[PDB]
């Protein structure tokens, strides 16, 4: 059951840096074309990874067999190689581009002027950049989970924010973005437009 | 009943430093202070026997640095006639 | 969606110590009032936390984004600040006291005279005080998970027990309590009376 | 609520080694008879553990209280002692042998000649033995989770493979096996025949 | 070079619980005679462990192979078996009883009525029981680090305390104890009278 | 023996955020006056911490008893309260202001246009903000280790850089700063001019 | 100061797998020429890494700035690229080939027929392949710590053993190998012939 | 159960003055006395450890005035096998 | 059957501290105490020879701090006539 | 199973005095005796390891005075294949 | 079939220590023992060739401590006529 299929054209610097900090695999560098596949059940993603690696010469970074599901990331400098790996992944699953689920948006909010007491909690439980007291915050949950990296890529692509934390796998993909208020507002507009501009089921 | 702990310092400054250090170093209750004149004031804490033994020896050790400690004593069980005739904060 | 809203009058010593051991935030001290809010979905708890911290001067300890849910603890020495924070929390969600889910008691057992082979497993996978071999054990699961801290507060308040483990977040909130037999029996009676005295939506 | 009850007559060496590596409890050695009970809710497995330890002299290795469920392992050198512990476990739950859920086989695939880029990810994310590049991989998911130890036990018993990983607790029990092609094929045949030979509630 | 050879003739309950919570190998149950060996260098402890296991029936729990201090714990019900394992360990090391170092009480402190702000740091960085605010705290550093378990054993054997933490390894041996005032004073007196009454060569 | 005694009169925000991320205790907020005390030997810092907490209103975050040293951090909004805590700590240690070791800048090295192959190893072994590929890196080690937070405080106070990782405890105090070229040059100049201008005993 | 400079001309599969499991960087695959550099002091290895990455096409996996030492592992398919990175690292350090310390085997023990109680402690404290009970064990320590990977590489290159654990960094370089008796004898002979046939400063 | 304290005086007179001062100085229970023959008698008090450490240290000084104190010792936690086989007042 | 262990202390105080340190250090059975008059009492533990050899080395070590130990001895196998004629607790 | 104690004396007189002193000085069980010919006989006691370490050191001390002791050795845990192959009295 | 390992000790006690150390240090089978008179008993282990070479040199080193080792030999392939006539525990 295909839950998420998104093709990132080029990884932004903070997104590639966060993926290389938090992944378990061949870590990406900024500027590479990426791909994210999340299927159900969680162990057939090994077969998906093997199909992609037998077809193309992409390198995988995130391949996490989760509680119920499984997310795969593959990447290469060539968009043609990454799209060929994606076509092989879709041909192995016997589905197409529209077999994925359309990402629901559970909660999107912009928190103005986050106090110090909340920032200490938020970036004790983060893995990327630190949010400072007084800076704004954008939160975002997407079901299925694999679209939060799409939101992070298209949010950093159109603004100047801090990727605090993104959880690309699990029940709900989450997203923490920090920065000034106009930049958080533009990043929130870009991220919501990028999530709502994806077809699915 | 509750055990008795007393510090007597010639001077009000040396008594308050004793009365501050006794209630910080144990679970004791500073009930008051007695002014017997002549510069002698006496702090009284009053809890159980294990805490007032560690409060006053942390009260005496803290009050010798600032003043002149006259007497330090710990009564583990004061008699019920002691508490009923003398002002020690547990008067029935 | 409000799942848990419980107000604690005062944190007991072992409960405040366990929360300061296992919390991610500003640790509580004993004697402070408390407030546990668990909502869904688990990222709006940041908006709830921001509302509470803009309103009052309370200090937060536990704010854990779970797999599907989100928990919040705030605390302060004065009870009025914590109650005003809770009123601001309920106004941000536009719900009331009774909008919370009524907690089910899905397991309550008193396992008496626990052998060494079981105690070593139990307090290999706990954080609080260590259950000894031969002592008793009270277990509890409450759904939603945010009422296990209420059970731990009102169970330590009425007995002399060891808080072996409490887990206020997840699909089921768990509670481990050790001690002598009659004191575990009294704490079990107090905790079962405390969870069943919570109004809410079934 | 019973979900899994499987009696293992003898732990194979790699399975006993993996359980002693990744268990929180008294470590099993090879040659011992094992027993795996997984019930719901997650905290009544403490009562099941106590019942087994008061009845027999068996010794527990895995007693994991999961999010929604709870797993139990007990073991001893004597199959009669382990089966008496199992009889007391089934008498405490007041259920029978067939009260367990019949395990679904939700995915079984033999991935032959696994590339290096996949093996590095797999045995970065495993605890047991390591898969090398070029070796075949057998993967398996069973629902409920407690039958993956039966799958691993019989698959090592009828072949010569490497137990890369097995996760006997959770929503889905997983199994990773590495080795040569014919031996992965024989282990796959043995595991797929050993899971489907389990009676119980569909 | 033999540093620490101590024979714990009876594991007290909180000490056995702490060893089972922080153990690597086959964790013990209380009432067992234990035996701690720490040598220099720290790679010879595998041959020592193998000699003890081929000789006797003992079961090892703590066997740490760190920088040049090799710690080994073995235990069994039978004190004869534990002394036989210790004799085989001393024969395989080719040393004697008195080749161990005499233990050295370095720093013994009793901190009366510890505030809450310090207890959160103390038992956020502990493994055993929790120190509650207001309770007295006894800390202890011994040299070599392997005698801290004897100190914890006799300190629990005398007075009713809480074993907060004890570090049997490293360059120095920690011991954190918590309770009331007179009980911590009696435990500190017994631990000091048990450490420095041990024969050895400084 | 007192090694480090530095008084951070105002915590800058990224330094306060990093201390709250990596501290075991009561987290500081930006604007508070902080203090750092590092002593040798180690476990006397418990009595030092208790003396400071009984004297003043301060509220500690980093109190790490270490393999050979011991570090303490206390902080409060009132700079007079923090300085009175420092005077109490100096009086308990029976030393003065100037008894601290004068810090020594060992290795200041500016690495420019750090390639993406290296940034992942830099930040995977860090806790604070991530270094982006192409940004300059400043590394710094001071002896004693406790002055690295002074270097981080003054480097954030002058220039506009990202704090990657500062390690105030150990044999030497690391400091990783990221940012653009002129800003790393200004922050390095401020850190150099702030460390070597501290009066002490060499 | 150059401690360890060894050029692994081909990574064997289990060594490449262990490095990919325990590396904080970009993972290697079998067949690549590796290169290990260990220096003193510990933080110059960042400038060394920068120089190597700006010079050549190599890709780093292990780069650990430890308590006192610093390690670096670069690797690429082209052995000329890896030797050019080695020449760049030597020219940045301003040392030569023979400035490395000559590695000395400190301990070479074979612990044939390891009983299960020792196996569980060995493989709970390892990352590589599991050791099965009854199999032989080869422990090894080399000084400096970086030559243990050369020992593991040549030992897998000659014989057919299981790699259990190797420690490339620290004061001592450990190596645990498991297999049958003749295979462990062959791997021990090959690793001993690998270590002491390396020139350098004694 | 409770903490165990003992004063052994060679002579019945110094034992009772030890026993009279122990029950007055702290809240202990004089459970009895054990004649071992040859002029030795042992007064046994039994309360918590904060009181019996303060009772027997005050009961010794009252018995060093009139008698001949042989041994003073306080056991804070006597084992449950001691309380069943020896007469210390807590035999089940 | 069981091995025999004995501590003899001139005084009831040093016997109970001997009897406390024996039953805490091993899995023995304190069967009683023998009063041979003149100020002598004899604590008798009786278990297996693994335990009573290590119990009485703890009973000797603790009673020498608090009294005058007369004799410490362990019999690994007492004869069948000794237990049937002397009061050692295992008389059939 | 149980531990294994052995005294080998060149001579039947020195074996029986070795065998009699082992079963008196500890709680062991003399399962038999092995006649390997040429003057060598071996007394085999077999109990727990705390007794067979005390018995065979008392069997040797009594046999060196009357005979010629060849070998004394105590096996604390003999392997299960040794008791299945060699006649030690615990053959299943 | 399987390889053949032998320890010959002048004395029964040094053989059992040899026979115990061989089955612990490898996966071998102690098939029996041969009493050829004069006090020459001989332990025979029999397993695969890499293990019996490690069993005997762990048994030779262990039997020289307590006995008189006469001969040690390991046969990698004993011929099928040897196993049919001589009693090596694999008689067809």
């Amino acid at each position: 059951t295909l839950r998420t299929y998104i093709f990132l054209d080029a990884l932004q610097p903070q997104l590639a840096t966060f993926i290389g900090k938090t992944a378990r695999g061949f870590l990406p560098v900024p500027g590479q074309a990426s791909l994210w596949v999340e299927i159900a059940p969680g162990i057939a993603i090994n077969r998906v990874t093997d199909a992609a690696l037998k077809a193309t010469k992409v390198q995988p970074a995130v391949q996490v067999v989760e509680r119920a599901y499984g997310l795969l990331e593959v990447h290469h400098f060539d968009q043609g190689e990454v799209l060929a790996a994606g076509s092989t992944i879709l041909d192995k699953l016997e589905v197409r581009e529209e077999g994925r689920l359309k990402p629901q948006v559970m909660t999107h909010q912009i928190i103005r002027a986050v106090e110090a007491y909340q920032t200490q909690i938020i970036n004790r439980n983060s893995q990327g950049m630190m949010i400072l007291p007084g800076e704004s915050l954008f939160i975002l949950e997407t079901q299925p989970a694999g679209y939060a990296v799409l939101a992070a890529n298209e949010a950093e692509k159109a603004a100047n924010v801090h990727l605090v934390n993104v959880t690309p796998y699990g029940a709900f993909g989450r997203l923490y973005l920090a920065g000034s208020e106009a930049e958080i507002d533009a990043a929130a507009e870009a991220a919501e437009a990028a999530i709502r501009s994806v077809s699915g089921v | 009943a509750d055990a008795l702990g007393m510090i007597e310092v010639r001077g009000f400054v040396g008594m308050v430093e004793a009365a501050d250090a006794m209630v910080k170093a144990a679970k004791v209750e500073l009930i008051g202070y007695e002014k017997t004149g002549g510069g002698y004031v006496t702090a009284v804490v009053r809890g159980d026997v294990a805490a007032v033994k560690a409060a006053t020896e942390a009260g005496q050790r803290a009050a010798e640095r600032v003043g002149e400690v006259v007497a330090v004593h710990v009564i583990p069980r004061p008699h019920v006639n002691v508490d009923a005739a003398l002002p020690l904060g547990r008067t029935p």
